[PDB]
């Protein structure tokens, strides 16, 4: 008695017509709003073919749970078509992001041992702390320079350089110098290419490669140029590290970074390692930086919450007697505030899985091989799933009612193919915010609501200018 | 760990311990009886997060790959 697939509410079966109306009414850079509006229009489940790709969209955590309950051993998400086309056409070695089945599993398991396992990740603490402490020093320097007892500015560019320094430090065990007054321009080029690769992805999204070649010729060209900078720089770093290792040929007892571990004790070939280094580097720069910027924004918008997080951090530093490793298990509210930041400001608009087997959702039969998307952004703003969703309230994640948070913490995805950088990102952000909260109060002058723009990853729609006061 | 037991003992459960003991899935999910539960060290924030997204949750359950 479950309804057939075609009875799922839908704007219609013409993908090109659907694409036309999406661009006309909402716009490519507002796909998150498109999702919100569609659930308002159709209810909690709908299907929409956009251009060539059809998906079923869900918002209800109970449906999300069923989706992930039926997951197979080698899950597949939606592959970004211009990314795939660039790698295939220009014959670039692929990493874990673009692989599937057994070849994906092979990379993933090798990578998990160096970047996910608690026994590997404990080594990240000193490397990430060093970078965050240097960030703090930059701000103290700018405050001194300003002569006003404070510093006001848009720090988005500093945050990109912070994220780059952090990911490179854990990968290479070496400082790139991106937080110094005089910066490596070739590393800045790498940073800028990552943003450009994301931004240029958007006009090609719902199109097959045959069409974006023909109607998005300039964008495709710019996109190819962004990825070329990414691969070229990453490959130089990796090759140089490989040869330096042989030049200094000493068996080190001290931790030397992820790459050292992979090259010395991995089942991965050098080519797989170099491909995955490229992805980790590119994945690390725009994700934590934007998420941290939103966190700072929410702290400035919610001064009482900022006070409570500071009070928690100071007590944890005291109780841990200064030790970072101990401290990180004593900041439950800070960690909750990160979940809360990702609820309202997800990096990823959706999660997606291709079904392995037929599946029923809300009395509708969804056939195997169908793409199903969980609308993460829409979920986070939905008042039936979160009390007062517009309010930044970290304590909602500590609720002893363990049905208030059921399948709600979805920012990094789920299961065996969840975010590969999740531990790096969680540790980088928590350590960053500990250092910031100990050192400054954050405010925004003339605070106004900052919206969101879809630039492949979700990002603030306009610049945010903070005021920092030393604490 | 209880994962390494299932691995080299060669038990049944399909896809149990999919991430292979890196606290990066929740397929090693197991239910413990009261007297064994309190005997084990405090639960990390990371394990708690994985547990909230594990289907069929119990207040006496833990991740198999994190139990020595
Ligand atoms: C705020 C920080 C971040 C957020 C919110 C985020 C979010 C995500 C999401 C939602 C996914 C898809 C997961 C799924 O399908 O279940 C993902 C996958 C991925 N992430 Fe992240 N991410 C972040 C940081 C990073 C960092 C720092 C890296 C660099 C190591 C990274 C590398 C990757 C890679 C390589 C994948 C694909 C993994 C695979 O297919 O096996 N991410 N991330
Ligand atoms: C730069 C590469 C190597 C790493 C990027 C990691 C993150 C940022 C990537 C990996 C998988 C990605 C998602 C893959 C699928 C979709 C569905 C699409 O309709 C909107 C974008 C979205 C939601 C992507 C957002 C960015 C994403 C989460
Ligand atoms: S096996 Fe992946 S969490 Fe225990």
């Amino acid at each position: 008695s479950p309804r057939p697939f075609n009875e799922i509410p839908s704007p219609g079966d013409n993908g090109w017509l659907n694409l036309y109306h999406f661009w006309r009414e909402t716009g490519t850079h507002k796909v998150h709003l498109h999702h919100v509006q569609n659930f308002q229009k159709y209810g909690p489940i709908y299907r929409e073919k956009l251009g060539n790709v059809e998906s079923v969209y869900v918002i209800d955590p109970e449906d999300v749970a069923l989706l992930f309950k039926s997951e197979g051993p080698n899950p597949e998400r939606f592959l970004i078509p211009p990314w795939v086309a660039y790698h295939q056409y220009y014959q670039r070695p692929i990493g874990v992001l673009l692989k599937k089945s057994a070849a994906w599993k092979k990379d993933r398991v090798a990578l998990n041992q160096e970047v996910m396992a608690p026994e590997a990740t404990k080594n990240f603490l000193p490397l990430l702390d060093a970078v965050s402490r240097d960030f703090v020093s930059v701000l103290h320097r700018r405050i001194k320079k300003a002569g006003s007892g404070n510093y006001s500015g848009d720090i988005s560019d500093d945050l990109f350089r912070f994220a780059f320094e952090s990911i490179t430090n854990v990968i290479f065990g070496e400082r790139q110098g991106m937080l110094e007054e005089v910066v490596n321009p070739e590393a800045q080029r790498f940073i800028d290419a990552i943003y450009q690769m994301f931004h240029t992805s958007v006009p090609m999204l719902n199109l097959p490669p045959d069409l974006f070649r023909l109607f998005r010729t300039k964008t495709w060209k710019d996109h190819v140029a962004a990825w070329d900078v990414i691969f070229s720089k990453a490959d130089i770093y990796t090759q140089n590290f490989y040869w330096e290792l042989r030049q200094k040929g000493s068996v080190h007892h001290d931790y030397r970074g992820i790459l050292y571990r992979l090259l010395g004790d991995s089942k991965m070939s050098f080519e797989d390692i170099k491909a995955n280094v490229t992805e980790m580097l590119a994945g690390g720069v725009d994700t934590t930086s934007m998420t941290l910027q939103w966190h700072l924004y929410e702290m400035a918008r919610n001064l009482k919450v900022q006070d409570m997080l500071r009070a928690e951090v100071l007590a944890a530093r005291h109780q841990a007697q200064g030790d970072m490793a101990t401290m990180l298990q004593l900041v439950p509210l800070l960690k909750a505030s990160i979940k809360e930041t990702l609820r309202l400001h997800p990096i990823s608009v959706t999660l997606q899985r291709y079904l392995v087997n037929d599946l029923v959702l809300r009395d509708y039969m969804i056939p195997a091989k169908t793409l199903v998307q969980v609308a993460i952004y829409a979920l986070g703003r939905e008042p039936t799933f979160f009390f007062d969703p517009e309010n930044f309230d970290p304590t909602r994640w500590l609720s002893k009612d363990k049905n208030i948070t059921y399948f709600r913490n979805l920012g990094f995805g789920w299961g065996v193919r969840q975010c590969l950088g999740r531990r790096i990102a969680e540790l980088e952000m928590t350590i960053f915010l500990i250092n910031m909260l100990e050192n400054f109060r954050v405010e925004i002058q003339h605070l106004s609501d900052v919206g969101t723009t879809f630039n492949l990853i979700l990002m603030p729609e306009k610049p945010i200018s903070f005021t920092f006061w030393p604490f | 760990s209880l994962l390494d037991v299932v691995v080299e003992n060669n038990l049944d459960i399909d896809g149990f311990g999919a991430c292979e003991g890196t606290l990066a899935c929740s397929t090693c999910h197991l239910i413990f009886e009261d007297h064994i539960y309190e005997k084990l060290d405090a639960i990390t924030d990371e394990e708690n997060d994985m547990l909230d997204l594990a289907y069929g949750l119990t207040d006496r359950s833990r991740l198999g790959c994190q139990i020595c």
